[PDB]
This record gives C-alpha cells, sequence and structure tokens, in this order.
C-alpha cells in the first residue's frame, strides 16, 4: 500500500497524470494499483464518451461489459462527505449499482451533485485537464460509441 | 454551438 | 449464445441528461415496433373480452419478467371471475324481450330479423347559435 | 379452488372446441 | 411518392384497448400540408369512438417530433408552438405552395433517410426539458378526442336514426371558441393559463423577504447543493442547514437574485429529484 498521489497514464491522446485520492478512499486505489501494477488497461479503448457529462472507459471489449476485480468479480463502493462530484476532471469507478464495482471508470465534466450518494470518487486529473476536455470532444453515436481507436497506450501506477 | 466540431487525431495533426 | 452476456447489465449513470422518451428504446421514432405471430383466434377472443367488458389479459415479454395479471378496469373481472364472450353465462339477466314475427305470411306485419324494438327548450339555443 | 377445478375445465374444453374446430388446416 | 410499415402515433389516439386491429392502404389520401401521398390507416380505438384515420405523411411528422393524426408533441402530448416556445427554436418551413415548400420538404426527406429514429434538428434541443414544459405535461388523456364528432339532424332534430346514430347528440358547438405553427387558438388561452397560475400572494413590503423556509432535505440537499445553486444566483448573508426539520436558510442582500428564488421554487425547483418543500420565512426579527 504506496501514496504518491501521481499516476503516469499513457494514452493515445497523451500521458495524463491523475492525481489518485488515497485520503478518502483507500480501498478501490488499492485495487486499481494492484490491477494496473498487472496491467489490465495496456491496450483499452474507451467505450461510453457523452459530451459534458462523462468520458468512460476501461472495457477492453469496448461493449460496456467488461471488468474484473481481486475482490471477486465485483467489489464495493466507498464515499466521503466531502468530497461530492462537484466539478469536472473528476475520475470515478464506472458502476451499475451498489455493493458493486467493475474494473471500467469514468470521468466527469461538470458540478453533478445528484450521483455524489452512489459513485466512488477515486480520482482527479492534475496535469492534463485540456487533455481530457479535447477527449471530451470525440464524435460519438446515440449509443455512445466512438469513432476511432482511443486506446490506453501503457499504465503506470505511479509510487 | 454556432461552430463545428474540431477533430484532431489522438497522435497526429489537425484533420480536416 | 450465452445469457450471461446479454443479462450483464450497463456500467454507469444511466445519463439522465436526455428526456425519458428519447431514452428510451426504439426503432421507428415511436417504441420498437417488431413483428409477431400470435394465434387468430385467441387474440380475437381477448380482444372482444376486453372491448365487451372492458377487462383483459396483458400483453408482454420483458416487463417485470413475470406478468399474470388482468389490465383495464380491473375489479369487474374478479366480479364475473373470468368469464368470456363466447360461454353460456352463469346467470341470464337483464335480458331484453323481442316481439317476433316469422311466419312469412302477414305482409307488412313480417319482421323477422327486422324487428324494431318493443320500446318504440334546446331549440332555442340551436336557433341562437345557428 | 372449489369450483375452479371444474371452471377452468369448462373455460378449456369450451375454448379448445374453437381452437382448432373448424378445419383451420368459405373460400369460394 | 411514400410508403410506410406503422405509423407515428401519440398515446391518446390509440384508445384504451392493447388489442385494436387496424387497416392500411398503399397510397391513401394527401398529406393535409404538402399533399404528399402517404399511407392512410384507420382503426377504432374504442366501442364509443370515431376512427381518426391518419393525418400527414410520415416526413411531416418526424419533422417535428409530431404524432400522426391529432397533430400533438409525441414526447409531451402538446401542441407545436407551445414545444417551439418552450424550446425557443422555431425549425422552419416555408408557407407557399412551391416558394420553398416541397422543396424542403424533399431535401429534408433526402437527409432524413440514414435514421428513420429521431427528428432531424430538434434532437439537440430536446434533452435540456422538463423544466418549463413538464408542468404542462398531462398524463392520463382524456379520450374526448376520440368521441365522434356532433351529427347533424340532432342539431336541426330530425335525426331519424334514433339511438343508432353513430355520432353524437345533444353537443351544440359555441361559435367562440373551437394550423402546424401559428397561430393557433386554444394555445393563446393555454400560455395564459401558464403564465397566470396560483401561487403565494405577494406581501406589501419592499422585497423584505430574502429569506424563505425551503426545506425537505431529508438525504438529498446537501450544504453544498444549495449554496452553489444559490451562488449561480449571488451572495449569501447567513446560510445554516437546520436538520431537525431538514430545512435550509438563505437569504440575499439586495433581494432581487433570490427574488428569482422565489420564482424558481413556489414548489417548482426540482433538483436532485424531489418536490421540494417551501413556504414563506419571517423577515420580521420574529
Ligand atoms: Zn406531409
Ligand atoms: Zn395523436
Ligand atoms: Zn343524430
Amino acid at each position: 500500500s504506496w501514496q504518491p498521489p501521481n499516476v503516469y497514464l499513457e494514452t493515445s491522446m497523451g500521458i495524463i497524470v491523475l492525481e489518485l485520492y488515497w485520503k478518502h478512499a483507500p480501498k478501490t486505489c488499492k485495487n486499481f494499483a494492484e490491477l494496473a501494477r498487472r496491467g489490465y488497461y495496456n491496450g483499452t479503448k474507451f467505450h461510453r464518451i457523452i459530451k459534458d457529462f462523462m468520458i468512460q472507459g476501461g472495457d477492453p471489449t469496448g461493449t460496456g461489459r467488461g471488468g474484473a476485480s481481486i475482490y471477486g468479480k465485483q467489489f464495493e463502493d466507498e464515499l466521503h462527505p466531502d468530497l461530492k462530484f462537484t466539478g469536472a476532471g473528476i475520475l470515478a469507478m464506472a458502476n451499475a449499482g451498489p455493493d458493486t464495482n467493475g474494473s471500467q471508470f469514468f470521468v466527469t465534466l461538470a458540478p453533478t451533485q445528484w450521483l455524489d450518494g452512489k459513485h466512488t470518487i477515486f480520482g482527479r486529473v492534475c496535469q492534463g485537464i485540456g487533455m481530457v476536455n479535447r477527449v471530451g470532444m470525440v464524435e460519438t453515436n446515440s449509443q455512445d460509441r466512438p469513432v476511432d481507436d482511443v486506446k490506453i497506450i501503457k499504465a503506470y501506477p505511479s509510487g | 454551438s454556432n461552430a463545428l466540431a474540431i477533430q484532431v487525431d489522438s497522435e497526429g495533426k489537425i484533420k480536416y | 449464445p450465452t445469457y450471461e452476456t446479454m443479462f450483464a447489465p450497463e456500467f454507469g449513470p444511466e445519463n439522465p441528461f436526455r428526456t425519458q422518451q428519447m431514452a428510451a428504446p426504439r426503432n421507428m421514432l415511436s417504441g420498437y415496433a417488431e413483428p409477431a405471430h400470435i394465434n387468430d383466434f385467441m387474440f380475437e377472443q381477448q380482444r372482444r373480452t376486453f372491448a365487451t367488458y372492458g377487462y383483459a389479459l396483458d400483453p408482454s415479454l420483458d416487463n417485470h419478467q413475470v406478468s399474470a395479471k388482468y389490465i383495464g378496469s380491473v375489479e369487474e373481472a374478479e366480479k364475473n371471475q373470468g368469464l368470456t364472450v363466447f360461454e353460456t353465462g352463469q346467470k341470464k339477466t337483464e335480458k331484453r324481450k323481442k316481439f317476433k314475427e316469422n311466419d312469412a305470411s302477414n305482409i307488412d306485419g313480417f319482421l323477422g330479423p327486422w324487428a324494431k324494438y318493443v320500446d318504440e327548450e334546446e331549440q332555442k339555443e340551436l336557433d341562437e347559435i345557428t | 379452488s372449489e369450483e375452479k377445478l371444474q371452471e377452468k375445465a369448462r373455460k378449456w374444453q369450451q375454448l379448445q372446441a374453437k381452437r382448432y374446430a373448424e378445419k383451420r388446416k368459405v373460400d369460394a | 411518392w411514400e410508403d410506410a410499415d406503422f405509423p407515428i402515433l401519440c398515446q391518446t389516439c390509440l384508445g384504451e384497448n392493447p388489442y385494436i386491429r387496424m387497416t392500411k392502404e398503399k397510397y391513401g389520401k394527401e398529406c393535409k400540408i404538402c399533399a404528399r401521398p402517404f399511407t392512410v390507416f384507420r382503426w377504432c380505438p374504442g366501442v364509443r369512438m370515431r376512427f381518426k384515420k391518419t393525418e400527414v405523411c410520415q416526413t411531416c411528422s418526424k419533422l417535428k417530433n409530431v404524432c400522426q393524426t391529432c397533430l400533438l408533441d409525441l414526447e409531451y402530448g402538446l401542441p407545436i408552438q407551445v414545444r417551439d416556445a418552450g424550446l425557443s427554436f422555431k425549425d422552419d418551413m416555408p408557407k407557399s405552395d412551391v416558394n420553398k415548400e416541397y422543396y424542403t420538404q424533399n431535401m429534408e426527406r433526402e437527409i432524413s433517410n440514414s435514421d428513420g429514429t429521431r427528428p432531424v434538428g430538434m434532437l439537440g434541443k430536446a434533452t435540456s426539458t422538463s423544466d418549463m414544459l413538464l408542468k404542462l405535461a398531462r398524463t392520463t388523456p382524456y379520450y374526448k378526442r376520440n368521441r365522434p364528432h356532433i351529427c347533424s339532424f340532432w342539431v336541426k332534430g330530425e335525426c331519424k336514426r334514433g339511438e343508432e346514430c353513430p355520432y353524437r347528440h345533444e353537443k351544440p358547438t359555441d361559435p367562440d371558441d373551437p394550423r402546424y405553427y401559428g397561430i393557433n387558438d386554444p394555445v393563446a388561452d393555454k400560455l395564459l393559463k401558464r403564465a397566470s397560475t396560483m401561487p403565494r400572494l405577494d406581501p406589501p413590503e419592499d422585497k423584505t423577504i430574502t429569506t424563505l423556509y425551503v426545506g425537505g432535505l431529508g438525504d438529498t440537499i446537501t450544504e453544498t447543493d444549495l449554496r452553489n445553486h444559490f451562488y449561480q444566483f449571488g451572495e449569501i448573508r447567513t446560510i445554516t442547514v437546520v436538520q431537525r426539520q431538514q430545512c435550509a436558510f438563505i437569504q440575499f442582500a439586495t433581494r432581487q437574485a433570490a427574488e428569482v428564488a422565489a420564482e424558481k421554487s413556489f414548489n417548482k425547483l426540482i433538483v436532485n429529484g424531489r418536490r421540494l418543500n417551501v413556504k414563506w420565512g419571517r423577515s420580521q426579527a420574529a
């Protein structure tokens, strides 16, 4: 269990440094540390991309179903009463419903307060907020799927 | 918006 | 094909940016329209059951994944306890007696099935509107 | 449970006497 | 010029039967706007009801997300200009016979051949909705739309049909209040109906009610939600989140911005999925 907060994620758009919040949810941070250590994402494409609401990825299939954890196939949601979905660039765990978490993830684009009591607020981007704003402008269909490959080159859980 | 949607690929130059 | 693939739910906050109707599935601009091969007769029977008595069984495939109720106005179904229109009912009540002349002998007196039944201030407003 | 145990038979052998009755396998 | 497979048809026009039988032609009537030969469909909604065939083509329904026969909104059950003013954009269409009329219908059909799923330009602004239109979206619709229109010869008292007159009787219509965009007669009354609702009386002072008893916080509203919904209004002078009653107290310096909060929250400010609780505060040193 380490907590240097920087994450040296290497994507097709560019290298983004992501600040993990080991302060508020160490469990999901340790699970993604273990998985990105084992390289679950070295060559995974973002799947659901919505303008001004969220950018979702982490699906190896890209079909909105793939995901596997160390605590079973699914693990637990965690919260904090001062981290709320308020702002852009807010990394979080992609989810179906509570008491369940897949390996997928997403970031948001706006103060989205009605989702604070649901999902694990998992990180935030510090270098590369223009990067995630540029990635947020990929054209997608009504099924929210991209045009060409936008794929994670390499993952590093730096710390 | 009023303007179009600006698209550049992930790696290379500006797509037209 | 496997059950786990199609039954796997979707990760996400469901995208509440849309309205209810545009987020809802379709193929036609108004609902997913798809063919069917129901029996003609039971279609017509439960159709006429609703058309007369205001209740029928509900048609579905995946609403609740279990659906076995009645619809329309509910309580009159169990007032008749689920009888149909093609059934000789439990009682013969509120019938209405026609008068019959089925001889074909009298003239202007023979009414067979053509029998008219035994039962056989506003105009100021109508003249002021017109 | 009480008379439904034969009323369902009434409905079934009522309905099936029209389900396949009139030689479904009037035209000319 | 146009074939079809199934019509658009908002729910009040189908009728109360889930089992309806419906007939189709191949080139039926013409569209009553653009004279285009669609495929007219006919059915019986209900046992006391007229047949209500099909009025405009599928193209002139896909233009404005309108149902097929009663000419109302497919998302709401509302007239056309209620939607276009309530979405503040008109999606123009000409008026004459050719002058850009069948030209633009032909070309907007040609660029609608791919999707067949959503309206052509309304798709972007039909999302940012549900605030000003949802207050008037009359669900559980009244089926007086489907009743057969009033016969003559009861109007003249002549109707020899007696009971079996299928149409109606004893509904004399009134010649004082009865196309596609504007202007329509009952719509002006309905927008006067929405502009003139029933609020609380505005009390005789000079804007002293900057406080307000808004509550019903429960577990939905938090402190930063309501003060960032008021930070776009402006500045507070004192907030509190009094959780014995699940309530929140905010004020404004020089009332006006919180004034529209009084306009936003007459049982009307709907954030986080709740009809919020609102009654009037003191502003009286009480
Ligand atoms: Zn037309
Ligand atoms: Zn209609
Ligand atoms: Zn009449």
